[PDB]
């Protein structure tokens, strides 16, 4: 192997870079904010209730239910180093964790540096008048779009707990 | 009045500009100055050149250092295994140098494709912000630069391009108390755009990116409904121009 | 603690190696467990910094031998710190290191960022007053450097019998000088489709009336 | 034979990484647009407006 060159360098340089890349894509991923966030547990939603995707404190590996069935339904030693991830899941978990507080109470706002905390139903009223659906809407039908958005939910978690075809993608 | 046209693409009403125009002056050329700066002084922010470069040269070197090796022959120069063997003899130990030398070449040529993938996907990046971060207005965040986006600035590089983003940034906020809607007769009052707020003594509508308040009327806001269904209506006078011109 | 048949003298293991055994002399069901092993990594700053060196082991805790056992791996040479800050070089499990406090090498876990807890209410509302015009820089690579290899003067430097040789063995010389040629031509292709958009060439007026644009 | 089976290894592995990567981005972007900002691009951020 002396006489056979420098492969060996060659190849684990490459793995080594592979490892980098890996690292820069789950970096440029989840390093969306520097400012981590919280969410206050006042739930002055209008009616929308977030129990299945805000981080749930009942238990300690703070994350929602969601990110939990994920965890629960989704499943040599002659130099076969499996490397260690450089964040884990209880970091990447914190920063969805922050982006979600974001998104609560800031909308888009704090894209832009600092955040703005704008109440929600003024969030979706926005976000209604930027598709050109007069805001009136949101006002005069609130408890409807709280009564579908939370049956959606039970559903997105019927869905991915008694189906795992949407999962093989990641196996 | 392109600066205008992009503040109201942003949705901030144009009179911010002429009102603080030599402020915004001031303002870019001192972040013109920072730029230049932190390119002068701090030389580690291009490392995106400097890598791909030396990845090249990492290549190339160790592809020279491929014709020293020995490949299991009895030496690496061709000339002396010409100058020392048969050409029945040397069969052998040249088909050995052919076979090590053609897979470090294939080595190299599948290196050197992948890079280049790689390098085209960032070239059309590259092309689609010279498109739309430089060409025009992006309502997209995060990419034509952090915060609201104006416009974008090009600059050569040795196989590269730099980008060099007008970015609109809110900087001073302060606590205010908002409600979704106006009662005043039984007429709800809605906002035709923007944001009904209160300092303490009267509720005013605004804009979304700087506070300035409007009297709230009917030629700002938008009669529908009732006093029945908005949860976070209030009571207050909506102004009527048409009462004291009469 | 596996068990065996009484004429089953070893075994294999999923990846056909030979993982547990059973004594010739005396049955009882032994195990072969391979050695520690692992990579050897050196954590520094530079050397134009200074020459202090943090050694880092992969994957296994500190066994030949500050002994500082993470999750990625041994750990000598380094300061444990509660106070945790930004990543500076990343080693491993979200543990970086850095060259603090005069000052050496200390070893923290990775610092999430500048925790914040914004304020919400009903009704409370923040609205900006005034802004900042920040001028953020980007940086994109566009090309490579073109270029060809003669991979029969690569292969076959200035001779007949390799000439010969490598003329037995096809066209994998064409192949490659066909696929470079193919990579240098897609190079001018993408400097092409980056800068070669508008046709005119546009040049500004002497007088720069600009606002106050400098 | 072993070396040839490495490389061929580590290069599949380089194409699977760059797929990874290409991914990548498309997550970065639609998390810059579809969960910081309300895109008006149909079909970016899922079926619907
Ligand atoms: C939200 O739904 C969960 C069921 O997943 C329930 O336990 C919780 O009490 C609900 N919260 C509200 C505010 O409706
Ligand atoms: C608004 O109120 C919150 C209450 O905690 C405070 O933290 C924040 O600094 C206030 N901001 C301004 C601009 O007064
Ligand atoms: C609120 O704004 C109105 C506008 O004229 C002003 O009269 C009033 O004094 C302001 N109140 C406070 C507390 O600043
Ligand atoms: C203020 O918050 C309370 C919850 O404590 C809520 O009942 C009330 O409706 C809010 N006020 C308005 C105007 O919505
Ligand atoms: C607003 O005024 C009406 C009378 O027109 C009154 O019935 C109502 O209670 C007022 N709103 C509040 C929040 O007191
Ligand atoms: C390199 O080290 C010298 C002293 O050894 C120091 O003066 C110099 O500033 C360093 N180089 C840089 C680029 O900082
Ligand atoms: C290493 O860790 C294993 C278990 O994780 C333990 O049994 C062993 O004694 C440790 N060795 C050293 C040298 O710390
Ligand atoms: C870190 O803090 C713990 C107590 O929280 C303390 O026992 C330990 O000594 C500290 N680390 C160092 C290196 O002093
Ligand atoms: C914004 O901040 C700058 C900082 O010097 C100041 O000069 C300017 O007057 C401020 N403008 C407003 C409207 O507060
Ligand atoms: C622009 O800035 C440069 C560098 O500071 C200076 O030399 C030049 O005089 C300035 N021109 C104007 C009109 O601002």
């Amino acid at each position: 192997l002396l006489q056979y060159g420098s492969f060996c360098t060659q190849l684990n340089r490459a793995l080594t870079g592979i490892a980098v890349e890996q690292d820069k894509n789950t970096q440029e991923v989840f390093a969306q904010v520097k400012q981590i966030y919280k969410t206050p547990p006042i739930k002055d939603f209008g009616g929308f209730n977030f129990s299945q995707i805000l981080p749930d404190p009942s238990k300690p590996s703070k994350r929602s239910f969601i990110e939990d069935l994920l965890f629960n339904k989704v499943t040599k030693f002659n130099g076969l180093t499996v490397l260690p991830p450089l964040l884990t899941d209880e970091m990447i978990a914190q920063y969805t964790s922050a982006l979600l507080a974001g998104t609560i109470t800031s909308g888009w706002t704090f894209g832009a540096g600092a955040a703005l905390q704008i109440p929600f139903a003024m969030q979706m009223a926005y976000r209604f008048n930027g598709i050109g659906v007069t805001q009136n809407v949101l006002y005069e039908n609130q408890k409807l779009i709280a009564n579908q958005f939370n049956s959606a939910i039970g559903k997105i978690q019927d869905s991915l707990s008694s189906t795992a075809s949407a999962l093989g993608k990641l196996q | 009045m392109q600066m205008a046209y992009r503040f109201n693409g942003i949705g901030v009403t144009q009179n911010v500009l002429y009102e603080n125009q030599k402020l915004i002056a001031n303002q870019f050329n001192s972040a013109i100055g920072k730029i230049q700066d932190s390119l002068s002084s701090t030389a580690s922010a291009l490392g995106k050149l400097q890598d791909v470069v030396n990845q090249n040269a990492q290549a190339l070197n160790t592809l020279v250092k491929q014709l020293s090796s020995n490949f299991g022959a009895i030496s690496s120069v061709l000339n002396d295994i010409l100058s020392r063997l048969d050409p029945p003899e040397a069969e052998v130990q040249i088909d050995r140098l052919i076979t090590g030398r053609l897979q470090s070449l294939q080595t190299y040529v599948t290196q050197q494709l992948i890079r280049a993938a790689e390098i085209r996907a960032s070239a059309n990046l590259a092309a689609t912000k010279m498109s739309e971060c430089v060409l025009g207005q992006s309502k997209r965040v995060d990419f034509c630069g952090k915060g609201y986006h104006l416009m974008s600035f090009p600059q050569s590089a040795p196989h590269g391009v730099v980008f060099l983003h007008v970015t609109y940034v809110p900087a001073q906020e302060k606590n205010f108390t908002t409600a979704p809607a106006i009662c005043h007769d039984g007429k709800a009052h809605f906002p035709r755009e923007g944001v009904f707020v209160s300092n303490g003594t009267h509720w005013f509508v605004t804009q979304r990116n700087f506070y300035e308040p409007q009297i709230i009327t009917t030629d700002n806001t938008f009669v529908s409904g009732n006093c029945d269904v908005v949860i976070g209506i209030v009571n207050n006078t909506v102004y009527d121009p048409l009462q004291p011109e009469l | 603690n596996k068990k065996f048949l009484p004429f089953q003298q070893f075994g294999r293991d999923i990846a056909d190696t030979t993982d547990a055994v059973r004594d010739p002399q005396t049955l009882e069901i032994l195990d072969i467990t391979p050695c520690s092993f692992g990579g050897v990594s050196v954590i520094t700053p530079g050397t134009n910094t200074s020459n202090q060196v943090a050694v880092l082991y992969q994957d296994v805790n500190c066994t030949e031998v500050n002994v500082f056992q993470t999750r990625a791996g041994c750990l000598i040479g380094a300061e444990h710190v509660n106070n945790s800050y930004e990543c500076d070089i990343p080693i491993g499990a979200g543990i970086c290191a850095s060259y603090q406090t005069s000052q050496s090498i200390i070893a923290y876990t990775m610092s999430l960022g500048a925790e914040n807890s914004v304020a919400y209410s009903n009704n409370s509302i923040a609205i900006p007053t005034n802004f900042t015009i920040s001028v953020t820089t980007e940086i994109l690579p566009v090309s490579m450097t073109k270029t060809s290899v003669d991979c029969t003067m690569y292969i076959c430097g200035d001779s007949t019998e390799c000439s010969n040789l490598l003329l037995q063995y096809g066209s994998f010389c064409t192949q490659l000088n066909r696929a470079l040629t193919g990579i240098a031509v897609e190079q001018d292709k993408n400097t092409q489709e980056v800068f070669a958009q508008v046709k005119q060439i546009y040049k500004t007026p002497p007088i720069k009336d600009f606002g106050g644009f400098n």
